């Protein structure tokens, strides 16, 4: 009744709010809301750490441009929300942790202007690299933090043996795993496209093999933003639009307290 | 069983 | 029964209710039946997906290792006598590209060892009857070092013991896995590099891989003492999944593997041409 | 202990319900063959995650 | 001692078997399951899920990203067809790598009615009317809108609700088709064409991509599994 | 019971129903039994048509196909390491016409492998006993090139390991066909000429000839590797149709079978010479 | 599960109905051996396909 | 372990006879039947038509 | 004599309580496999063998 | 059922009973359980000593 | 004669199988059993008793 | 037995 | 039948 729509939405989290005038709805991964750990799943016996509405709140990344030449952008999860406030803090004083995630891609432009985003969602998405050498993609390369990773139209074998870069090389058609792009939509995802939408929202479960892990050596989703139909605008050939990345930890628990992680990132 |  | 939906008599229509259009951004597949945009009978439909069950779907054995040993004179450079190897279903790519439709998996899993053997040379007499034994050897255990030194006692390892020409020897293993299922990918490490380091070799790990030996190897001998004249032998592996439940759906494999990650080399190209407007 | 269950039966001779019947030998679950019996489910988890999820004769976008 | 007499298939082994047999790790403690989210019990699922067509195969476009893109425009001949396709599922280089493909072609039999669902990624002040069709088999594939319209179709009207789906309903004469590129089970003709065209206004782009996407009805089934010719390995 | 009808005891007859005449340009066999021209006792009759029931007819192993394959070294010319067989019951005649006294039929498989070898040569050593492999590949499926490619590795497919001497190798098929019945003739095309073809092979088909592969190929191979002296193998297929049900009576073949279709060639003469008056 | 039937018995020994027990081992009904117990049906549709059959001891021709 | 004992006829192979064996390809969706005219239960049936006999012999 | 017993079911098929028959076909008790289904018991007579054991949140020295 | 016993939910303690503190003296091996020491959550405990039966 | 059919791991040996096998030496008068201190039910009891540590491990 |  |  009144005047409700599934292009209008709010979403409050913590000291947070969001609100999207032009969303196409709203995906809940898998069918499933985060929730925390149940006794009858439960495996770390010590008493958990809860921080609620200090860390479970909107973060917002450092902002990204897409032009015409844009091949695609990538983040990782918990990674990317490492140095996020008291979440990071969190993450780095326990052994262990796990968390959900509201995710929400923000991408505004014209009624003339054009294209289309896909925004994936992906379980333990493992990347493939640089070199001849299997397996190889050192941790502080892995781990781009808050900055992201990007995409490439083709591989490039990095050469130098003597000092390897040891870095990711994601070809974009490939999903940079070595699948074809076209059927990344079995993954949780919404499509940003200009002509119909602003934004994408994704709520994201805990997925993984566990009930609990540790969130400095792993990542549980990886969420990758593809351009499926390229920027474009009126005649102008070298068109910019920023796309913005904001995301919320929810129902954030963690286990095994002692000093601080450190890692080395250089 | 089932005797036929 | 386990029948698909009838498809539903459906006549004509002039209305506000337009099922052919949609908004595929909102991350939905249509959910549309001939019946809502064309005219339809009735049909009692008997089809079924029964095939297509994931147990059904792997329900089947397939060749994951083929093992080499030798049976002849201890020569003192390097020989085949005994052989061992890491249980994987990776070292072959057929099975490997069934399961990895999956992130994860839970299963009991079927062992069956065919055993063939041959002569290597023209002719020193003959040989009789072998009997090989296969050690699983779980991480942590004594690794041999001889094809006959006190590791094969197997006391507490589990061992098969087959006889040649004999039906191919098998086993059921349990669900083993150090989780509540099978990673089938793993984004992550199995250690973080930290500023305190000494060297930066102490905190450095394999990009997605979880333990060093992981399962575990099976080591492979001839129990006989050699004859004269040498004899090859090779054991194929057939593992089968059994009781099996996958979580997280995946996009299929398209270019080739390149090692047990997901990395990939060449061949990066696996579609045709073909022309748009060309059926 | 032993288990009787109804063959579906496909193609059938000039003579129904069919039956077959197993027992399990082994202590150990793992060494149990399959039951192949197996229930189906909603593929909506993955075609239609949606929050509000709507109704195919509605506008997808309202 | 029992009287017993060995039947033939005594001591075989068949890949396709299903029997009990000693498990080598008695009275483990088995890890119990945790709920994760995502659980599939069947295949065809994953062939339920839309997922996107590489539309585009010519010389240049294919094994780029560009292969996904069609492009439609506000001065294309309009006599012409945007694409033509052949509902081959497993086989026709279109097709044949989907998710949908890519599951089938681990089997040998197909059955069941088909959807394909397009997006159209223009700008919002693009307006335009469009024609999809399928032709059952048996007659000359369609080269005009004229033959076309013949045939099942949907005419699209662009506008707020961006994609539009046409269903292939099963037709066949046999009750299951095969997989693979065969005359006897075809499957016919899908086609597309411009029913009015594209119009844009001035400062807006007058050239844009269609995306295409295609999953299965819930009357589409699968039988007698095999091994894809979509993977394998050298010496 | 299935014994056949007693014979009534029947009398003289001086009457105006006419038993004895009828009409044949009707379409109608005369429904006679001895009683009804001859005088006849009362025979309780005892026996039965058991043996002639369609499953009684069909249920015996029938030989359909003698695949011959070598296990010795490889060389660089064409040799038998490995054999394919399209699955048919055509490429011999017992069964062929047996079944072909039918347009239409219904039935699951029984398939039995019979496996003999044999030394090639005066000597070069012996053989140590061989494992078979027989591999079902199904339309689409890789085909193998090589005795050991990846094909072998048979993931999805049917595969049988047969060990010599064992009991011989034995397994049971659905009904797989794409109809509601198995069509033993069919008079048509799989494909029409169409007047706007390009060349007009393209609208070209084998008369009566349905799919290209229509079920498949039976690839064999010996999975052992080779000895120095070479062993010749032959795998004998038996297949038995059980649970069968047919359709449509047809005249038997009178002729030799000249290929895949109804064509005749040559011995178009079946009948003897015999004298119009001579017993 | 047992199935139990007579036999039809040919020659009897100097010793009445005799039986015969079955048991399906496989769930796949193809994998069953063959009942043979099978039933008989008119060769009318054969012998007699006329629109009006007519009774033998009447003329043919009417 | 069943105690059990051969008895002779053990692996061999009766072209007549009547035994289960394993289905090589499992839970295989059958196409069902449809009911087709002209269906045949018995050889004899056959017999009981009335067929032209090749009465003349003759060079 | 058929002995029926419940399996600890680990992993479980897509398809509840699973079963496993036993029988013994020797009469030397020594001859027969191993149930397996064996109970365990108290530390105490290792742990805490002492004459007046204490409560742990009492002294252990009083 | 041969499931190990569940962890319980332990909170934080301020008291004279001390099982932290003990006398190996005695001969005996001191029975604590991670909630005498630390605060535990409560865990459905359901892992088996089944392959160390003698 | 019982129709039996040979499956696979038939006449292997599994070192952690459980199976049934003929008594060598049949009705033996089998010594009884006393009751002896310190039976041991399970292994993990003997990881419950507190054993000494080698802590300083120095050269 | 359980018959199901 | 002992059912345990
Ligand atoms: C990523 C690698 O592959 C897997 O994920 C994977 C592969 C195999 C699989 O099986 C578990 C492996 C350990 C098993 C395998 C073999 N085992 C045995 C035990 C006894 C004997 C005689 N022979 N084999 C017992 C332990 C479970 C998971
Ligand atoms: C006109 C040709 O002949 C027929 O009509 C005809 C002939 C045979 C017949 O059987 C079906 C053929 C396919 C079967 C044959 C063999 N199959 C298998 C399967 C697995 C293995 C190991 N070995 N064989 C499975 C599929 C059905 C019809
Ligand atoms: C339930 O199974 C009771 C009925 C048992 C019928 C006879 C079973 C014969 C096979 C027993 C196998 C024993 C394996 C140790
Ligand atoms: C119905 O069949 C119940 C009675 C069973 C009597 C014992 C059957 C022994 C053979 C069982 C074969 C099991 C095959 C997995
Ligand atoms: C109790 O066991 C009565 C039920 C028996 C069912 C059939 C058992 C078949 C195996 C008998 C083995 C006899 C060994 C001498």
């Amino acid at each position: 009744a009144c005047g409700y729509s599934d292009r209008v939405l709010q979403l409050t989290l913590g000291n947070s709010t969001i609100t999207t005038q032009e969303a196409a709805n709203s995906v809940v991964a898998y069918g499933r809301w985060p929730e925390f750990i149940r006794d009858d799943e439960a495996n770390p016996v010590d008493q958990p750490t809860e921080p609620d509405v200090a860390t479970c709140r909107f973060y917002t990344l450092d902002t990204v441009m897409w032009g015409k030449e844009s091949k695609g952008w990538w983040w990782k999860l918990p990674d990317a929300l490492r140095d996020m406030g008291l979440f990071g803090q969190n993450m780095y004083y326990h052994y262990l942790g796990r968390s959900g995630y509201t995710v929400h891609v923000q991408c505004n432009a014209s009624k003339f202007h054009q294209g289309a985003l896909g925004v994936f969602a992906i379980p333990e998405y493992c990347l493939a690299g640089d070199s001849d050498k299997q397996r190889y993609t050192s941790y502080a390369n892995a781990n781009p933090g808050e900055r992201g990773g990007k995409f490439y139209s083709q591989f490039n074998k990095d050469n130098a043996v003597t000092s390897p870069k040891r870095e990711f090389c994601p070809v974009d058609y490939l999903l940079g795993c070595g699948v074809l792009l076209g059927n990344a939509f079995v993954y949780p995802h919404q499509i940003i496209n200009l002509r119909t939408n602003n934004s994408a929202t994704i709520v994201l479960p805990y997925v993984n093999a566990l009930a609990i892990d540790s969130m400095v050596k792993h990542n549980n989703w990886g969420i990758a933003i593809l351009p499926l139909s390229p920027l474009d605008f009126a005649q102008d050939s070298s068109v910019e639009i920023p796309i913005t990345v904001t995301i919320a930890p929810m129902c954030s628990e963690f286990n095994g307290l002692r000093n601080v992680t450190a890692p080395k990132f250089q | 069983i089932s005797e036929v | 029964q386990d029948s698909l939906p009838d498809t539903k008599a459906s006549g004509p229509a002039h209305s506000k209710e337009v099922p052919a259009l949609t908004a595929v951004e909102t991350g939905a597949t249509n959910p549309l039946a001939p019946s809502d945009t064309v005219q339809t009978r009735h049909v009692v439909q008997r089809r079924s997906r029964s095939e297509s069950t994931i147990e059904s779907f792997f329900a089947r054995g397939a060749c994951v290792a083929i093992i080499e040993v030798d049976n002849e004179q201890p020569t003192t450079r390097a020989q085949k006598l005994f052989a061992m190897w890491r249980i994987t279903y990776k070292d072959t790519v057929q099975l490997r590209r069934k399961l990895e439709l999956f992130t994860y998996s839970r299963f009991d899993m079927e062992l069956t060892f065919v055993v063939t053997a041959n002569f290597t040379n023209a002719n020193n007499g003959h040989a009789l009857n072998q009997v090989y034994q296969i050690m699983y050897i779980p991480p942590g255990a004594p690794t041999p070092k001889s094809w006959d030194d006190y590791t094969w006692q197997t006391s507490s390892n589990p061992s098969i013991f087959y006889t040649y020409g004999a039906a191919p020897a098998r086993i059921s293993v349990p669900y083993v896995g150090l989780a509540n299922a099978y990673s089938h990918f793993y984004d992550g490490f199995a250690k973080v590099p930290l500023k305190t380091d000494a060297n930066d070799q102490i905190g450095d790990s394999l990009y997605s891989a979880m333990t060093v030996d992981d399962f575990g190897v099976l080591a492979v001998r001839v129990v006989n003492d050699h004859n004269p004249t040498k004899v090859t032998s090779k054991v194929r592996i057939y593992m089968k999944p059994k009781h099996v439940r996958v979580w997280c759906p995946r996009p299929p494999r398209a270019v080739p593997y390149y090692g047990p990650g997901v990395d990939y080399r060449n061949n990066l190209d696996p579609l045709s041409e073909k022309g748009l407007t060309t059926y | 202990g032993a288990q009787v269950s109804s063959q579906k039966v496909g193609a059938h001779e000039n003579s129904s319900t069919i039956n077959y019947t197993t027992i399990n030998y082994y202590k150990d679950s793992a060494s149990n063959a399959a039951s192949k019996q197996d229930y189906s489910q909603d593929p909506s988890k993955f075609t239609e995650p949606l929050k509000d999820v709507l109704i195919k004769t509605a506008p997808a976008l309202n | 001692g029992l009287p017993v007499l060995n039947t033939p298939g005594s001591n075989q082994y068949l890949t396709s078997d299903n029997h009990q047999s000693p498990c080598a790790i008695p009275e483990f403690d088995v890890t119990p399951p945790i709920d994760i989210p995502g659980e599939v019990k069947n295949m065809m699922e994953l062939a339920e899920i839309d997922t996107m067509i590489p539309l585009n195969l010519e010389s240049t476009k294919r094994n780029t990203m560009d292969m996904y893109r069609v492009t439609l425009s506000d001065s294309a001949d309009l006599s012409q067809p945007i694409l033509c396709l052949s509902l081959s599922p497993a086989f026709d280089p279109r097709l044949s790598h989907t998710m949908l493909g890519e599951v089938l072609n681990y089997y040998t039999h197909w059955a069941g009615s088909l959807k394909f669902t397009f997006l159209f990624c223009g700008s919002m002040m693009a307006t335009g009317k469009i024609l999809v069709a399928y032709a059952p088999p048996g007659a000359q594939p369609p080269t005009s809108r004229k033959e076309a319209m013949l045939g099942t179709h949907v005419i699209w009207d662009l506008g707020l609700q961006s994609s539009c789906t046409m269903v292939v309903p099963w037709i066949s004469n046999v009750t299951y088709r095969q997989t693979t590129q065969d005359s006897f089970t075809e499957g016919g003709y899908i086609s597309m064409f411009y029913q009015t065209r594209i119009v844009v206004p001035l400062s807006t782009p007058k050239s844009m991509s269609m995306l295409g996407f295609v999953s299965a009805c819930n009357d589409f089934s699968v039988r007698l599994l095999r091994d894809t010719t979509h993977i394998s390995q050298s010496a």
